[PDB]
């Protein structure tokens, strides 16, 4: 093959200013080049084709740019809505190849971890199990560590949280952990407790509920 | 107009072998306007380019696999098909179909939807689709799909019109081998009553498809 | 018929050149198919060019010469002729060409083609009969092969196609196009000019060679793009080396046999490539001039020492196997040779040098200056 080598990895900007990617294709690509963007769940869109040209319509302001072997991608001014992770993909040679990628995160304010806490059930726990899952919409940042209490002290790992990717339209994220447990040990406590640690708070907030109820 | 579906198998045994077929809304596979291609994307990564084919014989697949790969092209049902065998463990991927235009762009242009594959062993698994009602000004029910294999799982609210304000987070590798995910909608606290809410839930490698309406709590 | 041109004088030696008498083929001898008629080439005077080969007018006089050859017949197609609304060729109907020089308007070798149709009552077209074909050198409109046999390795079928011309394009853009075909090299060794349009070698991809032309020399037009897509890899193509031919110039080539050249390394040799000439070591008997590589007069005499020739053309050259004459070194002494003031000469035949003249009428074979001759 004939690796493309997209550059650098990973770039978090913020709305309107420039956002700049690029490959350095292995051997010359001549012009035959054209980039793409991932966007999760969906993929590629094309971008522009050979250095050079934007498909139709893309928007303006997706750029690039590049002969020979070094090419550039070009967002002009970044949306929110420019969430994806981008691609080069060469056509002069096959094998075809693609870059590395460039994931590509917009950063915004800082927003506030709005908890939610629902109970387990019997159309749940009915079966042998259930679990009690806590949410956790629809802040920023990255970072932010999760703290649980059932009926009492501690703690520690075996009840799992799953992150969204940054929003399409807002570009907050979106988080959700699960205490899961028998129907026998969310069952022999009263009412589990949930508290999340977040900077846009002060204040470690706790917020909660008794099965029930 | 056009556009090209990825269907067939969800599992597939290793050692054994991935077949998979793409499928031509609005256009004639047969034309030399065309190359019609397969790219691949193990979860978590970069695209790989597989091969494809014309309207006459001419594949030309990727070196990298091995010559495992062919290609053909049903012209009844009006598709074109991948085979890959020998199927490993890091076979396991996304499998895009796709369009080149040669006279156009020289490029990629229409993709399918894109269809997961996993390679593996043992073996398929439908879920349960338990509600979430809430318990407290604007709330939040949900769904949870629980004890299901393979990963994807595809959820839904009011049939696609409750698309606003819902975060289906990514999957659960929960011990059990199984998979499971956290399916949430925030409405307005008031009326809960009225604009109802079943969870239009679905796994389709194993054949389930239920929608459990999230009744109040 | 009374004599063309002159008849031999002696000082150039060589039957030259005006006037005595006159020409016609109208069973008179005087001049010239007056308004009415041409002229053929074996100083007659005719009248409708003698079919093969064609008219001609130098100095407003309609002389009439050979067309050398092939001759040319422009024929049209596909769709319409011919042709008319047809797929590709086919298989037919590719028989509509025997000796076409050049095709007006576009030509199609598409794959419902060599596969037969059936829904039309047409046989695969043969390989072999797609050599029909050579005969052509120029298309108007366009070069569209997305179908090639594929024990085929050039576009040789296609390898006295001088020209692109314009003048339509697969789709509104593209005069030349051969998307995803099996073979290795283009084999388009006499196509140097595109006049217009655009060229894409889509996803050949056993197909080296054929990025080494700079395209831009062959393409008469101003926004001429030549896209080369998904092809063989260089490397692929260093890796064999069907690299091109040591011998050839860094212009370029489109096979490697040295043939397939550009321009050459060295010095050419009249449509190939060269080492070096021949001027030297026999063989043709050869001499070369700016850079090609002409051989010399059947009537020179080669050498260890000397070269062989000065230059073209019979007189000048370094010795002779049939006597000398002035300068001209004569193939065969003259012998009953009129006229000139109505003499039959007569000429003949000192040993070492050049031929000597006879003594009146001698139509037998007379010796020399002093008298005893023609008993
Ligand atoms: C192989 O070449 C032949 C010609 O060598 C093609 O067959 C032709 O099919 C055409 C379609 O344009 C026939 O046209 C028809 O004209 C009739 C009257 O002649 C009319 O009733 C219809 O409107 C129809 O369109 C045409 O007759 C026929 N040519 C002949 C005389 O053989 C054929 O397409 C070629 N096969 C391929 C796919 O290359
Ligand atoms: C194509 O050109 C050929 C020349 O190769 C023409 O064929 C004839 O030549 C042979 C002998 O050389 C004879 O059978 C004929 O007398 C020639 N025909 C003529 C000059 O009338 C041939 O006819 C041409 N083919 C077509 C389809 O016209
Ligand atoms: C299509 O072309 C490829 C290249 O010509 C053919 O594969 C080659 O055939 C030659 C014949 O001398 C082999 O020695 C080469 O080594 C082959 N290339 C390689 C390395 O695979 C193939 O024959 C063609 N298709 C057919 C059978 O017509
Ligand atoms: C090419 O294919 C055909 C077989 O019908 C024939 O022209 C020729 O003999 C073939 N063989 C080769 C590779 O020379």
């Amino acid at each position: 093959e004939i690796v493309m080598t997209q550059s650098p990895a990973t770039l978090s900007l913020s709305p309107g200013e420039r956002a700049t990617l690029s490959c350095r294709a292995s051997q010359s690509v001549s012009s035959y080049l054209a980039w793409y963007q991932q966007k999760p769940g969906q993929a590629p869109r094309l971008l522009i084709y050979d250095a050079s040209n934007r498909a139709t319509g893309i928007p303006a302001r997706f750029s690039g740019s590049g002969s020979g072997t070094d090419f550039t991608l070009t967002i002009s001014s970044l949306e929110p809505e420019d969430f994806a992770v981008y691609y080069c993909h060469q056509y002069g040679s096959t094998p075809l190849t693609f870059g590395g990628g460039t994931k590509a995160e917009i950063k915004r304010t800082v927003a506030a971890p709005s908890v939610f806490i629902f109970p387990p059930s019997d159309e749940q726990l009915k079966s042998g199990t259930a679990s009690v899952v806590c949410l956790l919409n629809n802040f920023y940042p990255r970072e932010a560590k999760v703290q649980w209490k059932v009926d009492n002290a501690l703690q520690s790992g075996n009840s799992q949280e799953s992150v969204t990717e940054q929003d399409s339209k807002d570009s907050t994220y979106s988080l959700s952990s699960t205490l899961t447990l028998s129907k026998a040990d969310y069952e022999k406590h009263k009412v589990y407790a949930c508290e999340v640690t977040h900077q846009g708070l002060s204040s470690p907030v706790t917020k909660s509920f008794n099965r029930g109820a | 107009q056009v556009q090209l579906q990825e269907s067939g198998p969800g599992l597939v045994k290793p050692s054994q072998t991935l077949s998979l077929t793409c499928t031509v809304s609005g256009g004639s596979i047969s034309s030399g306007d065309y190359y019609w291609s397969w790219i691949r994307q193990p979860p978590g990564k970069g695209l790989e380019w597989i091969g494809y084919i014309y309207y006459s014989g001419s594949t030309d697949y990727n070196p990298s696999l091995k010559s495992r790969v062919t290609m053909s092209v049903d012209t009844s049902k009006n598709q074109f098909s991948l085979k890959v065998n020998s199927v490993t463990a890091a076979d396991t991927a996304v499998y895009y179909c796709a369009r080149v235009s040669i006279f156009g762009v020289g490029t990629f242009d229409y993709w399918g939807q894109g269809t997961l594959v996993t390679v593996s062993s043992a073996s398929t698994k439908g879920p349960s689709v338990f509600p979430l009602a809430p318990s407290s000004g604007t709330a939040a029910l949900g769904c949870l799909v629980k004890d299901y294999f393979p990963e994807p799982v595809t959820v839904s609210w009011n049939s696609g019109a409750l698309t606003s304000g819902v975060h289906t987070f990514p999957a659960v590798l929960q011990s059990s081998g199984l998979y499971s995910l956290s399916s949430v909608v925030t409405v307005p606290s008031s009326s809960l009553g009225t604009q109802t809410y079943i969870c239009n839930v679905n796994h389709k490698p194993s054949n389930t498809k239920v929608d459990k309406k999230v009744e109040p709590k | 018929t009374c004599p063309p041109l002159m008849l031999y004088n002696p000082t150039t030696y060589q039957m030259d050149v005006n006037p005595e008498g006159k020409y016609s083929f109208g069973a008179t001898c005087v001049k010239k198919c007056p308004r009415n008629y041409v002229v053929t080439d074996h100083g007659s005077c005719v009248r409708a060019c003698g079919a093969d080969s064609y008219e001609m007018e130098e100095d407003g006089v309609r002389k009439c010469k050979k067309c050398e050859g092939p001759c040319r017949k422009v024929c049209n197609g596909i769709g319409i002729g011919e042709f008319k609304d047809s797929l590709s060729i086919n298989a037919t109907n590719i028989k509509h060409f025997k000796n076409c020089t050049s095709i007006s308007g576009d030509l199609h070798i598409l794959p419902v083609a060599f596969r037969g149709d059936s829904f039309t009552h047409t046989p695969p077209l043969d390989p072999q009969e797609l050599d029909i074909l050579k005969t052509v050198k120029e298309i108007t409109g366009f070069l569209l092969i997305q179908a090639w046999p594929e024990n085929r390795t050039d576009l040789h079928a296609f390898e006295n196609l001088e020209i692109i011309r314009g003048r339509t394009k697969q789709h509104g853009q593209f005069s030349l196009a051969v998307v995803s075909l099996n073979i290795t090299s283009l084999g388009l060794r006499s196509l140097k000019e595109i006049s217009d349009g655009d060229v894409i070698i889509s996803g050949n991809k056993n197909l080296c060679y054929a990025n080494t032309i700079n395209w831009k020399k062959l393409f008469g037009t101003s926004g001429q793009k030549t896209k080369i897509i998904s092809n063989r890899g260089e490397n692929s193509c260093k890796a064999t080396g069907q690299v091109c031919h040591a011998l050839c110039s860094p212009e370029g080539c489109w096979g490697p046999e040295p043939r397939d050249c550009v321009s050459c390394r060295n010095v050419s040799r009249g449509r190939e490539c060269v080492d070096k000439c021949n001027l030297l070591e026999g063989e043709p008997r050869e001499f070369v001039e700016n850079s090609e590589c002409i051989q010399c007069h059947p009537e020179c005499l080669p050498q260890a020492m000397n070269i062989t020739c000065t230059g073209r053309g019979p007189d000048n050259c370094i010795q002779c196997a049939h006597y000398i004459d002035g300068p001209h070194c004569v193939k065969t002494c003259p012998a009953g040779v009129m006229g000139e003031n109505n003499t039959l000469v007569w000429k003949y035949a000192d040993a070492g040098h050049v031929c000597h003249l006879c003594h009146p009428n001698c139509t037998y074979g007379c010796t020399g200056p002093g008298l005893e001759g023609c008993p």
